[PDB]
C-alpha cells in the first residue's frame, strides 16, 4: 500500500473471542 | 545531460549485487547516451535526470552514495526491493529531492542528518525497513514535509514536540515501532492532517485533548499502547473521522458521549482497555459504523434495543464485559452482520426468533451468560454460520435441525439444559471440527452417522444421559484428537475400531455400562495421552497390553471388576502422574518394579480398596514428588517401609484399613513434613506416637485410631496451630491429655475408649 | 487469556515430534483443557508437565506470565538457550525442574525472589557462571540437585545451603 492513500479501513484488526468447551 | 549523471547512474548500477530479473541489463545494452530511456530513468525537457524509480525489481545489494551526484533528482522510488545497508548520509545534497520512498527493504543504520536539511522534500516514505535511533528534533524544521512513513523500524526514543511546526503534513505514520513518553501535544495544532498511526508502540499518558482541533482528521490509530486517562470528550468534535482505533491500552473512564457526533464513522474499535460505566446511546447514532467493538472492558448496564438502528453493523464485540439485562432482540435489524460476540456477560434473557434473519452470520458467540429459552429454529435460516458458541448457559429446549445446511466448524452448545436427541442431520455438515454437547439432558444413541463427520478434532458428549453402544463408525473420525463420551449411559464392548484413531491424545469413557474384553487393537495407539476407563463394568484381569501405550500422563482403572494381580508389564510406562487402580477385586503383592519404574510420578496413586497383600513395597520409596498415595483397604500385612522417608511431597497418605503392624517409625516421617492429611486407621501398629508428628506444620487431620499403639500422648500435637481433626480412639493410652490445643473444642468421641487418661 | 498466550508463546519456541503439544489450541478462553497443562479451580494455571516430551528449542520470557504457576516441569528434553530472568515474577511456585537439559549461560538472580520455592534441580545440564546468593535466601529449598554443569565461582554456605548434603553440587568446578 502506498503512503498516498493513507491508512485503510481493513488495516487494524477486530478483537477476536476465545473458545469454551 | 553530460558525464557526471552517467557515472553516477553506473556507480549506482555498481554497488547492487544481485538483479535476477535483469532489468539492469537494459542501461547496459541501450548505451550511455541515450541514458535517458534507461528502464527506470526518466530526465525532464533540458535532458537531467529527475526521477529514478525501480519498483519491485527485486535488487540486492547497497544504495550507492554517487545518487547524490545526480543534482536534478526529484523523486529516488526504491520501493519492494532487497536494498540493504544505511542510507548514505550524503542524500543531503540532492536539494531538488521531492519525494525519497525507500518503503519495504532492508535498510538500516540511523536516518541521515542530511535528509532533515532539505527544503523540498514533502514525501518521505521510510516504512519497512531496519532503520534505527530516533526521530531527530530537526525533522521539525524541515517544513516542506507532507506524508511522513516511518512504520515499522526499530526507530526508538521520543516523538519530537515540535511536530506542530511541521505545518504542511497530512500524514504521520510511526507505527510498529519503539518509541516511547508521551503523545506531543502540538501534534493538535496540523490542521491539514488527515492519518495518524502510532500504534503498536511504547507510548504512554493521556490522549492530547487539543486532538479535538484536528478536522481534517480521518483516520487515528492509538491501538497497543501504554496509554492512559480517559477518551477526552474533545475527539467528539473530529468531523472527518472515518476510522477511530483506540484498541489495547490503559484508557479508563466512561466512553464519551460526544463521540456520536462523529458521524463519518465506520470503525470505532476501544476494546482491550479499563473502560467503565454504560455504553452512551450516542453511539447509536453512527449509522455508518461496520465494524465496532467493546470487548475486554469494564463496562456495565444493558445492550440498547437500539443497536438495531447501525444497519451498516458488520462485526460486533461486546465480549468479556460486565453487561446485564436482556439480549438485544433487535439485533436482526443488521443484515450485514457476520460477527457477534456478547460472550463473557452478566446477559439474560431469550435469542430472538427470526434470528435465523441474518443469514450472514458467521460467529455467534453467546457463550458463559444468564440466556434462557430455546435455541431459535430460524437458526436454519443463516447460512452461513462457521461457529457456534452458546456454552455455559441456562438455555432449554431440544437442539433443532437445519446445523446440516449451515457448514459449521465449531459447536459448542455444551453446560445447558438442552433436552431431546442429538439430530442425524447434525451429521450433515463435514466441516465440523469440534462438536461439544457435553453437560445436558440429551438422550438416544450415538449414530452410526457420527462416522458422517470425517474431519473432526474434538467430541464430548459427556454428562448427558445417551444410551446405546458406541459405533464403529467412531474409527472413521482419525484426527480426533479429544473423546469424551463419559458420564453417560453407553453399553456394551469397546468397539476394535477405536484402534483406527491414532491422532487420539485422550478418552474419557468412565461412569458408564461399558464391559467386556478391551479390543487387543485399542492398544496399538501410542498417542493417547489420558485414559479413564473408571466407574464401568468391566471385568477380567488387567491386559498387560496396556504396555503398548506406553504414554500415559493419567490412567484410571478405578471402580470396575479387574481380576487378578497387577500386571509387571505395566512397568513400561513411566510417564505416569495418576495411576488409579483403586476399588477392584485386584489380588496378589504390589509389584516392586512397577512402583520403582514409576520414578517421578507427580500426583495420585491409589492402590485402595481391594484384595493385594504383602508389604508395602520398599520401592515406594522410589517414589518421589508424589503428592497423594493411598493404599487403604487391602490385605498389605508388615510394617511400613523407612525406605519411603525420600517422598517429601506427600501430602495426604492413607494405610489405613490394612494389617499394617509394629512400630510407626519416626524416621520415615521425618521426611514427610508436608503431609495434610494422614490415615493410620484401623490396623496392628504398637509402640509410641512418632515425635515428628509434632514437627509436621501443615497436618490437618491425623487419624491414628484402632491401633495398638501404646504410648502417653505426645504433647507437640497440642499446641499445633493446623491441626483441626484428631482420632486417638480406641487404643491403650497413658495418662495426662494434652490441655491448649485442638483438645479445647476436641469431642470426646475422638480420646474413647482410650482406658486410662487423665483428665 | 493471557496465560495461554504465554504458552502459545512456549510452544511457538519449541520442536515437538511427539506431537505432545498437539492440544494446545491458542483460540481456548483459558488453556486449562490443554493436555500436560493443569490449572486451579480459577482457571490459573498451576502446573505445567512437560517432562520427558523429545521437544527441542528454547526456553520464553513469557513463562513469567503465569502467576500461579506451581510445579514447572521441563525436565528431560532437548531444550537449549538460556534460563529467562522472568522466571522470577512467579510468586508462588513450588518446583522447578530444568534438569536433563542442554540449557546454557548463567543461573539468574532472579531465581531467588521466589520464597515458595522448594524443589529447585538444573542438575545435568550446560549452565556457566556464578551463584546467586538469593539461593541462600529462600529457605524452604527442601531439595536442591544442582550438579554436572560447570559453574564454580564459589559454594555458597550463606546457611540455606547450610541444610544440603553435596551430591547437590557434584562437579561445578566448585571448590
Ligand atoms: C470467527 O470465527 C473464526 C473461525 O471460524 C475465528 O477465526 C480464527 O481466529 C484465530 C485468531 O485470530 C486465527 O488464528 C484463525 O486463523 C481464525 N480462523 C479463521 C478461519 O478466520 C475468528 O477469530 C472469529 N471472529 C472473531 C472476531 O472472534
Ligand atoms: C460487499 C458489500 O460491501 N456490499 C454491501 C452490502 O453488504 C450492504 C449494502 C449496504 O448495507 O451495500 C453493499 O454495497
Ligand atoms: C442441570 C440439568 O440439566 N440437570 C437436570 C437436573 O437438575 C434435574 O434435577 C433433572 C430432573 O429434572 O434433570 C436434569
Ligand atoms: C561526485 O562527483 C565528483 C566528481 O565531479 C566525485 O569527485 C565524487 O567522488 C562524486 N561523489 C562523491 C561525493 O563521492
Ligand atoms: C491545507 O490544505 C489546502 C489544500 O487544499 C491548502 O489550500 C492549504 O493552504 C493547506 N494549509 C497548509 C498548507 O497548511
Ligand atoms: C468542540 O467541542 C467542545 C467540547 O468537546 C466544545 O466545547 C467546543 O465549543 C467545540 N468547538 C469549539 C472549539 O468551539
Ligand atoms: C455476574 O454476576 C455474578 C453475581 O453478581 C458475578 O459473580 C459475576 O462476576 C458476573 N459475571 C460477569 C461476567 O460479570
Ligand atoms: C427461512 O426463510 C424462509 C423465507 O425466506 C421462511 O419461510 C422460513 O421459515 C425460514 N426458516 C425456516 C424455519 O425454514
Ligand atoms: C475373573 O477372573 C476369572 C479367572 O481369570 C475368570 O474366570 C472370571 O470370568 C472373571 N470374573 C468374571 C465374573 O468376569
Ligand atoms: C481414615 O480412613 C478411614 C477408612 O479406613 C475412614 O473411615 C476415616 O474416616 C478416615 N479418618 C479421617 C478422620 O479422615
Amino acid at each position: 500500500q502506498r503512503l498516498s492513500t493513507g491508512s485503510r479501513i481493513n488495516s487494524a484488526k477486530d478483537d477476536a473471542a476465545g473458545l469454551q468447551i | 545531460s553530460f558525464e557526471p549523471e552517467i557515472e553516477a547512474l553506473k556507480s549506482f548500477k555498481n554497488g547492487i549485487s544481485n538483479d535476477p530479473l535483469g532489468v539492469l541489463s537494459d542501461w547496459t545494452i541501450i548505451g550511455s547516451l541515450r541514458h535517458c530511456n534507461w528502464t527506470g530513468i526518466t530526465c525532464d525537457s533540458t535532458g537531467h535526470v529527475v526521477s529514478v524509480s525501480l519498483l519491485e525489481k527485486q535488487l540486492e545489494g547497497v544504495l550507492s552514495p554517487a545518487i547524490a551526484n545526480l543534482t536534478y533528482l526529484q523523486v529516488l522510488d526504491l520501493t519492494s526491493n532487497s536494498f540493504t545497508g544505511k542510507i548514505p548520509a550524503e542524500i543531503g545534497k540532492l536539494t531538488e529531492l521531492n519525494q525519497l520512498i525507500l518503503y519495504l527493504n532492508y535498510f538500516s543504520g540511523s536516518i541521515p542528518s542530511g535528509i532533515w536539511e532539505l527544503k523540498n522534500i514533502f514525501y518521505l516514505d521510510l516504512r519497512n525497513n531496519l532503520l534505527s535511533g530516533d526521530v531527530p528534533e530537526e525533522i521539525c524544521k524541515t517544513s516542506s514535509l507532507v506524508l511522513i512513513g516511518f512504520d515499522y523500524n526499530n526507530l526508538t526514543g521520543k516523538i519530537p514536540e515540535c511536530l506542530g511546526d511541521l505545518v504542511h503534513l497530512q500524514m504521520f505514520v510511526a507505527a510498529g515501532n519503539h518509541l516511547t513518553g508521551s503523545i506531543p501535544v502540538s501534534i493538535g495544532t496540523l490542521a491539514n492532517l488527515t492519518d495518524l498511526d502510532l500504534s503498536g508502540n511504547q507510548l504512554t499518558g493521556k490522549i492530547p485533548r487539543d486532538f479535538g482541533n484536528l478536522l481534517n482528521l480521518q483516520s487515528l490509530v492509538l491501538t497497543e499502547n501504554l496509554l492512559e486517562g480517559d477518551i477526552p470528550a474533545e475527539i467528539g468534535n473530529c468531523s472527518s473521522l472515518v476510522q477511530l482505533e483506540l484498541y489495547d491500552n490503559q484508557l479508563t473512564g466512561k466512553i464519551p458521549a460526544e463521540l456520536g457526533n462523529l458521524v463519518q464513522l465506520q470503525a470505532l474499535r476501544i476494546y482491550k482497555n479499563k473502560l467503565t460505566s454504560s455504553i452512551p446511546s450516542s453511539l447509536f447514532r453512527l449509522t455508518q459504523l461496520t465494524h465496532l467493538g467493546l470487548s475486554e472492558n469494564h463496562l456495565v448496564g444493558p445492550i440498547s434495543e437500539e443497536i438495531g438502528f447501525l444497519e451498516s453493523l458488520e462485526v460486533l464485540t461486546l465480549h468479556s464485559n460486565n453487561f446485564t439485562g436482556e439480549f438485544p432482540q433487535s439485533i436482526t435489524n443488521l443484515r450485514n452482520l457476520t460477527v457477534l460476540t456478547v460472550g463473557f456477560n452478566n446477559i439474560s434473557g431469550e435469542l430472538p426468533a427470526d434470528l435465523g434473519l441474518l443469514t450472514n452470520l458467521r460467529n455467534l458467540s453467546a457463550h458463559d451468560n444468564l440466556l434462557t429459552g430455546p435455541i431459535p429454529s430460524s437458526i436454519s435460516n443463516c447460512t452461513g454460520l462457521k461457529l457456534l458458541d452458546l456454552s455455559h448457559n441456562q438455555m432449554t429446549g431440544e437442539i433443532p435441525r437445519g446445523f446440516g445446511r449451515m457448514n459449521l466448524t465449531f459447536i459448542s452448545i455444551g453446560r445447558n439444559h438442552f433436552t431431546g436427541e442429538i439430530p442425524d442431520d447434525i451429521f450433515n455438515c463435514s466441516n465440523l471440527e469440534t462438536l461439544s454437547v457435553a453437560d445436558n439432558n440429551l438422550t438416544g444413541t450415538l449414530k452410526p452417522l457420527i462416522g458422517k463427520l470425517q474431519k473432526l478434532r474434538i467430541l464430548q458428549v459427556s454428562y448427558n444421559s445417551l444410551t446405546g453402544p458406541i459405533p464403529r463408525e467412531i474409527g472413521n473420525l482419525k484426527d480426533l484428537n479429544i473423546l469424551y463420551l463419559h458420564s453417560n449411559g453407553f453399553t456394551g464392548r469397546i468397539p476394535r475400531e477405536m484402534s483406527n484413531l491414532t491422532l487420539l491424545q485422550g478418552l474419557r469413557m468412565y461412569s458408564n455400562d461399558l464391559e467386556g474384553p478391551i479390543p487387543e487393537e485399542m492398544f496399538d495407539m501410542k498417542l493417547l495421552s489420558v485414559l479413564d476407563l473408571s466407574n464401568n463394568k468391566f471385568s477380567g484381569q488387567i491386559p498387560a497390553l496396556f504396555s503398548k501405550l506406553e504414554s500415559l500422563t493419567y490412567l484410571s482403572l478405578q471402580g470396575n471388576k479387574f481380576n487378578g494381580s497387577i500386571p509387571a508389564s505395566l512397568k513400561s510406562l513411566s510417564l505416569l502422574n495418576t495411576f488409579d487402580i483403586s476399588d477392584n477385586l485386584l489380588t496378589g503383592t504390589i509389584p516392586g518394579e512397577l512402583l520403582a519404574s514409576l520414578k517421578n510420578m507427580q500426583l495420585y496413586l491409589n492402590f485402595s480398596n481391594n484384595l493385594l497383600t504383602g508389604t508395602i513395597p520398599k520401592e515406594l520409596g522410589k517414589l518421589e514428588m508424589v503428592q497423594e498415595i493411598d493404599l487403604s483397604n487391602n490385605l498389605f500385612s508388615g510394617s511400613i517401609p523407612r525406605s519411603l522417608q525420600a517422598c517429601k511431597n506427600v501430602f495426604t497418605l492413607d494405610f489405613s484399613q490394612n494389617n499394617l503392624s509394629g512400630h510407626i517409625p519416626d524416621e520415615v516421617f521425618q521426611g514427610m513434613d508436608m503431609i495434610i492429611s494422614l490415615n493410620l486407621s484401623r490396623n496392628s501398629f504398637s509402640g509410641e506416637i512418632p515425635q515428628s508428628f509434632g514437627n509436621m506444620t501443615h497436618l490437618v487431620s491425623l487419624d491414628l485410631s484402632s491401633n495398638n499403639l501404646t504410648g502417653e500422648i505426645p504433647e507437640s500435637l497440642a499446641n499445633l496451630s493446623t491441626l483441626k481433626h484428631l482420632k486417638l480412639a480406641s487404643n491403650n493410652l497413658k495418662g495426662h491429655v494434652p490441655e491448649s490445643g485442638v483438645f479445647k473444642n476436641i469431642n470426646a468421641s475422638d480420646l474413647m475408649g482410650n482406658t486410662d487418661l487423665c483428665g | 487469556n493471557a496465560e495461554g498466550d504465554a504458552l502459545s508463546a512456549l510452544k511457538n519456541s519449541l520442536a515437538d515430534p511427539n506431537k505432545v503439544l498437539q492440544s494446545w489450541d491458542a483460540t481456548l478462553v483459558t488453556p486449562c483443557t490443554w493436555f500436560h497443562v493443569t490449572c486451579n479451580s480459577d482457571n490459573s494455571v498451576t502446573r505445567v508437565d512437560l517432562g520427558n516430551a523429545n521437544l527441542s528449542g528454547q526456553l520464553v520470557m513469557q513463562l513469567g506470565q503465569l502467576p500461579n504457576l506451581q510445579y514447572l516441569e521441563l525436565y528431560s528434553n532437548n531444550i537449549t538457550g538460556t534460563i529467562p530472568e522472568q522466571l522470577g515474577n512467579l510468586t508462588e511456585l513450588v518446583s522447578l525442574d530444568l534438569y536433563l537439559n542442554n540449557l546454557s549461560g548463567p543461573i539468574p538472580s532472579t531465581l531467588g525472589r521466589l520464597k515458595k520455592l522448594r524443589f529447585l534441580r538444573l542438575n545435568n545440564n550446560s549452565l556457566s557462571g556464578e551463584i546467586p546468593r538469593s539461593l541462600t535466601a529462600v529457605l524452604t529449598l527442601q531439595v536442591l540437585d544442582l550438579s554436572n554443569n560447570p559453574l564454580t565461582g564459589d559454594i555458597p554456605v550463606n546457611g540455606s545451603f547450610s541444610l544440603f548434603t553435596p551430591i547437590s553440587f557434584a562437579n561445578t568446578k566448585l571448590t
